[PDB]
């Protein structure tokens, strides 16, 4: 009893992936589509870290807190 | 508040077509022979409707 | 022969591509073909074709040409889109074929 | 009559079999060692990509030329992967069958791997992640793979978010060049003959003779995984450590998991003759869904049990379910339910072997691990020389061993590991 | 090809005598040869001398 | 497990254990979803005559 | 090393014989070591009389619950004794009940069926079980669109007719039917002369005779009014059903034109037309080169996300169409491409794509029976349909003879100047109105 | 919760009380993904009329009279329930959650469970924290006085950042390691800070080293206090946590009323405590909690 997909009963499809390249002749059994996806929105380039003097104060030693302002911009201090 | 140029409904085809239209920039004098011949082709008229509506 | 690749050296120098800095692969029409051959670039001959063609544009607005220490010579007009558009071009004929019969 | 199935071991390590259904269309598979266990978190998401590529362009074959004529000779080309090892397979009808091949060895042997082909398709392995992603036993099942082993099979059978559109040619080529090679291949033929595909492969095979790149050494850590979802219903699977694919543990295994519970049997039934439904319908009143889990591989095994429940009602669901599994292991079992259990497992066995596709899969399977197959009727005596002794030993070492858990949904009312 | 078109608005321009009539001729022939045959074929040397193909 | 009708050519093809053999939901109840119908209001009556072309009468 | 037509007619043709209940018992042997036995009998919601409207449902809901001789739950651990599946389904025209299991267990499966089939004991308590149990399952199906969209087009495509009733049925024959409906269903439906027991793998027809003869014998042999029962023919009518309700992500659309029927051959040159546009979904890996024109046009336009072709027969009638689920923003357009190429299998069908389509269709005549239970179900409904059982060589015969001119001849005949049904769900505001979609159905100078 | 997820600790930091706690503290700062689309004004009206009671508010004030303040504290908030929740009682769990995104650093926090606010030794663990280094002190230095930033620096040749990580709660609190680092040297620099920690837990330290923590921690504390907002935030939480507000001299002086056992007992308390731990990066070499 090898070949997994015949040792394990009901979970035979998803221990295993299955892609066709070619559309066969039968049309399969839940053919499934995507919903309209949400978009995440769009942020700034990041800053780089490549080089240890400005790494340093960049590993948090007290807790987390949220700032929000009215005409202040959203501040986090690590 | 809205622009005034991109929201109007007769406006937006007169700068579509006139004002943000992009152009090459290398045009030369040429392409001008163009733009020429369709005022002339518009005094013609105008000289036409002089040649009909006295005569 | 040797003076058939003379007088091609003579007609690319006098062809007027190389005082704008445009290389040979640059002048191509931009057919259908072409365009998907542009489209499978890399990213580094894309931007120098780009570039390349911004800086034509830019000489020819100003009715004006490349100092002679920086015309492309004949021997660095490499060719770059070659491989590309002639696959292309050969996809396209097999595609041909197949649709023909 | 449908001869034997017959075998031949290549001096490169190609494994051949072949059988002669005399049937209407004949299926040719392909299967290579080159799953996601192969991978590191260098190149994570190889082996989808890799996947999806299957009607790429080829040295011989482009892509226009695969699809057009596998279309028009109405055969099939698939792939099935599993974490340990991938089968490619086409079908088709007699009059056309070595040209079919020749496609499937193409899209093995020289694939080209252009680099404006898969910056193409990589949304595609987005969409086809998405569509996958859709049902909530897959999510479970990869969570529950990621957090139990530590390396070499905590890689999930999809490429991660973080990688799509970070794939590029160097590393498939060097998946296809690494682990490609004709010691982990066989070649089998389901009503083709088999000296027609023997000439094949020795006139085609010749690439890549070495053994590539292998000794993974997947390990195990356990853990717990849970995943705030906000549905009602909560998915629950909590595994250990079971015994891998090549010991009569396995069997034991297999013998305990039909026992407790190994899917409907009846549509739209209740599940009388399993001791976990049993015991959650004495607990709860409210519908469920509780299996026993299964997954061993060559390596290691993951053993356990899978619930689904509501989101009120999942703590005693997953205590009903762990008392029945430690009542099993104190040897509280009678001798008919452990008859029923390998009745069970004999005939889904031979009810797995029923179509030619699941046939051709077993039979790759056995020609890849074993290298030669056995025939079903030693099989259901290997299974009917499986003592009761051995699943209360099974079941004593899965309630002795360290778990692992991945629960999904509200998660509320959901006990964790440390309250079991 | 431009200055044909010039000759022949001259031409046009003078009256139908000798060689009026065979400059006619002659200007109207290589009106046709320029636009239709010369001009592909002047095309496809250039094509050939700059190794294009 | 292994066939459910569907495929829309009326054919028993492949599904899973939760698709085929549990038809029925997980849910506790039918909840407060939008109602169903399949029943055309066009109240619409065809009446056949099927008679004789013989018997003179 | 043989051909294809020296391969089908190696093929083990079934042997069908008939009782004198009128059961028609009817086995095909092959090489294997399990088996598929089942009863199909014709009773559908075509029979229902708009006032048991869920009979036979609940009726097949209730055929695993328990019988009068293994009462109860103890009943499925009896078949959980074997390790044999059992499976059940109905449609508008059909019942099943089918027995996956072993051959060494075959009396004990006969048995069973016979114990389903004409013994079922309904317990008065399982009547509001199953109808909870029913509208739980009724909510989760019309949770998924397609069916919807489906029953919709049953709905409006043969409007006023006993076949346009779902199999369910609506809330009202849910919740009213008792007892005495179901009495009566079983004993006017459930008749001897109307059952057909279809065995398929490792069994022979001796000892599958022997044990129908045994168990199966005297079913019904009575009609108990002296009133027989038919059928009458069903009248497709063009209309269009709008189910608008924009907060879904996806629209669901189907659009169909009346089939013939099961017993008119040309349905297989039909069937050649479907493989011509074929279906197509979203994680399919073929790419832009696909060969079908429709499903090309769907991915080089970004239109679509799945369609399917069906080609569907009922007892002189049927639904020959497609539908397809996308976007909004695509529908109209997609019709336009639809419907083009249903006139260009009018107009210009080629000999390639003829060729392609008959290959593709041999493919799905020979792939989908592999095995014991699509071999057992053809078995039944080719019993209960054709009356007979068709030969795959047979199929390849008049798969033959379907060349371009016929095929054409075929599809103006069907698809050509027509009223279709037109069904659809979700965000439906872009789908036209039934004038573009008529006028789509012809051309104005071919 | 897009724009506070651009910096990469946070999401460390949530994943870190995700995995340490049960209950009561795993839940984030931020929105969950599925969450947003399905809170309504009930739950927010829920929330303020079980939450906002008279007897958890403190009402401060700079440049103002306290007659003002009374005025305004009886006409507008002199109507609640009065209590509210009560809470969950925040139980510890421990493990360890490892997330794979492809950055070219690796974040890594181990923390166990520490004093709670209130204890006296939690001035241990914030000595114990400023011992093992709590920040820089000179822009572009480097760390020389802090001993796990030395430690790496004496092991590794590559970038990195490693500071002490506390947090002191109601009832509960957590103390650890921060690390971030390369993709394939993160092990060694868990492993050099780890044993850092290690042979401090037997005592190998010294009293001026302890005595320069205590003037970090002294010179910190007074600097938070120089702004008015940092002075209204500390003056809030005090009010909030005892109900009495303490001057800073005698915070002072309870700093220095602490002994360097009381930091061997801290360094202890976190070595042999259960761990949990929060990892992101390219993890092909970052180890495990059975690792250490």
């Amino acid at each position: 009893m090898l070949s997994v997909a015949a040792r394990s009963g009901p979970f035979a499809p998803v221990l295993s992936a299955t892609s066709r390249g070619v559309a066969g002749a039968l049309r399969p059994l839940l053919q499934g589509a995507v919903p309209a996806a949400s978009e995440p929105p769009v942020l700034d380039v990041k800053r780089p870290f490549l080089c240890r003097e400005s790494l340093s104060g960049q590993a948090a030693a007290r807790p987390l807190v949220a700032t929000v302002g009215l005409n202040v911009p959203a501040s986090v201090r690590f | 508040m809205t622009n005034m140029r991109k929201t109007h409904p007769l406006f937006k085809i007169i700068n579509h077509s006139f004002i943000d239209l992009p152009a090459p920039s290398n045009i030369s004098s040429w392409w001008n022979f163009g733009s020429l011949l369709g005022v002339c082709l518009m005094v013609q008229i105008i000289t036409g409707l002089f040649l009909a509506m006295h005569y | 022969s040797k003076w058939l690749d003379g007088f091609r050296k003579w007609y690319y120098n006098a062809a007027g591509f190389n005082k704008l800095g445009l290389m040979r692969d640059d002048t191509l029409h931009e057919t259908e073909d072409v365009k998907e051959a542009i489209r499978r670039l890399p990213e580094d001959l894309y931007n120098d074709r780009m570039f390349r063609i911004k800086r034509a544009l830019d000489l020819t607005m100003r009715h004006q040409i490349l100092p002679k220490d920086q015309w492309t010579k004949y021997e660095e007009d490499k060719f770059y889109l070659e491989p590309y558009l002639k696959e292309v071009i050969r996809e396209r004929k097999e595609r041909e074929e197949w649709a023909k019969k | 009559q449908p001869q034997d199935l017959e075998f031949t071991k290549l001096p490169n390590g190609l494994v051949i079999a072949s059988l002669e259904n005399y049937a209407p269309l004949s299926r040719i598979g392909l299967f290579v060692k080159a799953g996601s266990r192969y991978e590191d978190s260098n190149n994570l998401g190889t082996s989808h990509l890799l996947r999806l590529a299957s009607s790429l362009t080829t040295k011989g074959a482009s892509s226009f030329k695969i699809t057009r004529g596998i279309e028009a000779v109405g055969g099939k080309l698939s792939v099935t992967a599993t974490r340990e090892n991938m089968a490619y397979t086409v079908e088709g009808i007699r009059s056309d069958i070595e040209i079919l091949m020749e496609f499937l060895l193409n899209v093995t042997t020289a694939p080209e791997f252009r680099r404006w082909e898969v910056a193409a398709l990589r949304s595609q392995l987005k969409i086809d992640k998405a569509v996958a992603f859709q049902n909530s036993q897959t999510r479970i099942i990869e969570n529950l793979h990621d957090v139990a082993y530590k390396n070499a099979l905590a890689n999930p059978l999809y490429c991660p978010d973080y990688r799509m559109g970070k794939i590029t040619s160097e590393e498939l080529h060097y998946f296809v060049q690494n682990h490609f090679t004709s010691a982990r291949m066989a070649l089998v033929g389901l009503g083709v003959s088999h000296s027609v595909l023997k000439q094949v492969a020795e006139q085609f095979l010749n690439m890549r003779g070495g053994l590539g790149l292998a000794g993974a050494k997947a390990k195990y850590r356990g853990g717990e995984i849970r995943e705030q979802n906000g549905d009602n219903l909560v998915h629950a699977a909590i595994v250990a450590e079971s015994a891998a694919i090549g010991n009569a543990e396995a069997n034991a295994f297999s013998v305990l998991q039909h026992l407790l519970g190994a899917g409907p049997h009846i549509k739209r039934g209740n599940n009388t003759t399993s001791l976990l439904s049993q015991s959650v319908a004495k607990g709860s009143h409210q519908p469920f869904d509780v299996s026993a889990f299964n997954a061993s591989y060559s390596d290691s095994g993951l053993f356990g049990i899978y619930t689904i429940s509501q989101a009120a009602a999942a703590g005693e669901v997953i205590n009903a379910a762990y008392n029945q599994v430690k009542a099993v292991a104190q040897g509280n079992l009678s001798s008919a339910d452990v008859q029923a259990a390998k009745n069970k497992l004999k005939a889904g066995y031979l009810m797995s072997v029923e179509t030619s596709e699941g046939f051709l899969s077993e039979i790759g399977s056995q020609a890849l691990a074993a290298g030669s197959y056995m025939p079903p009727s030693t099989v259901l005596q290997q299974i009917d020389s499986v003592a009761d002794a051995d699943v209360v030993k099974a079941a004593k070492k899965f309630v002795s061993g360290k778990k692992s858990m991945a629960a999904s949904g509200n998660l509320g009312h959901t006990p964790f590991l440390d309250e079991l | 090809l431009v200055a044909n078109l010039l000759i022949l608005t001259w031409i046009g321009g003078q009256p139908v005598e000798h060689p009026f009539i065979i400059i006619g001729q002659l200007a109207s022939i290589s009106y046709f040869s320029i636009i239709l045959i010369l001009m592909p074929i002047s095309g496809i040397i250039e094509d050939k001398m700059l190794k294009l193909y | 497990m292994y066939y459910k009708f569907s495929s829309f050519t009326q054919k028993l093809a492949g599904a899973w254990a939760s698709e085929a053999y549990t038809p029925q939901g997980l849910k506790p109840v039918s909840t407060e979803a939008p109602p169903i119908i399949f029943a055309t209001p066009t109240k619409l009556t065809s009446s056949v005559t099927a008679y004789d072309y013989s018997g003179k009468n | 090393t043989a051909t294809f037509a020296q391969a089908l007619q190696s093929v083990p043709e079934t042997q069908v014989s008939i009782l004198d209940n009128g059961l028609r018992v009817a086995s095909e042997q092959s090489s294997h070591a399990t088996c598929t036995v089942g009863v199909w009998i014709d009773a559908g919601s075509r029979y229902e009389t708009e006032k048991n409207n869920g009979a036979g449902y609940f009726l097949e809901h209730l055929a695993f619950k328990g019988t009068k001789n293994r009462p109860g739950n103890a009943l499925e651990k009896e078949v959980e004794s074997i390790g044999a599946h059992l499976n059940a389904y109905s449609t508008r025209e059909h019942t099943a009940y089918l027995i996956k299991a072993l051959s060494k267990d075959l009396p004990k499966v006969v048995e069973l069926l016979a114990d389903i089939v004409q013994n079922s004991s309904l317990e008065d308590s399982q009547i509001e079980k199953e109808r909870d149990v029913i509208l739980r399952e009724m909510q989760e199906n019309d949770a998924s669109m397609q069916n919807v969209v489906f029953d919709y087009l049953h709905a409006t495509a043969f409007q006023g007719t006993p076949l346009a009733q779902a199999v369910e049925g609506p809330s009202e024959n849910v919740r009213r039917l008792s007892r005495t409906d179901l009495t009566d269903y079983l004993n006017r439906h459930y008749k001897a002369p109307r059952m057909v027991l279809a065995a398929a793998g490792g069994v022979e027809h001796q000892q599958l005779l022997d044990l129908a003869q045994k168990h199966l014998s005297s079913v019904s042999r009575v009609y108990e009014e002296d009133a027989v029962p038919g059928l009458t023919p069903c009248r497709f009518t063009g209309s269009e059903i709008r189910h608008r309700d924009d907060a879904l992500p996806l629209a669901h659309v189907a659009i169909a034109v009346e089939g013939p029927g099961w017993a008119n051959p040309d349905n297989v040159t039909l069937q050649v037309a479907n493989a011509i546009i074929g279906h197509y979904d979203c994680t399919y890996g073929g790419g832009v080169h696909l060969s079908s024109p429709l499903a090309s046009v769907a991915v080089a336009n970004k239109l679509c996300q799945s369609f399917q072709t069906f080609n569907i027969s009922y007892s002189d009638t049927g639904l020959l169409g497609a539908h397809f689920v996308c976007d909004a923003m695509s529908i109209d357009d997609m019709v336009f491409f639809l419907q083009g190429q249903w006139m260009r299998l009018c107009t210009s069908a080629t000999e390639s794509e003829v060729t392609r389509g008959k290959n593709i269709l041999r493919n799905a005549l020979v792939s989908h029976l592999d095995g014991t239970t699509p071999v057992c179900e053809d078995i039944g409904r080719s019993l209960l349909t054709y009356g007979r059982r068709i030969p795959l060589a047979e199929w390849e015969s008049r798969i033959q003879e379907v060349d371009a001119q016929m095929l054409r001849d075929i599809c103006s005949k069907y698809f050509y100047d027509q009223c279709p049904a037109v069904a659809g769900y979700g965000p439906i505001e872009q789908l036209p109105d039934y004038n573009r979609i008529r006028s789509g159905m012809f051309w104005l100078r071919f």
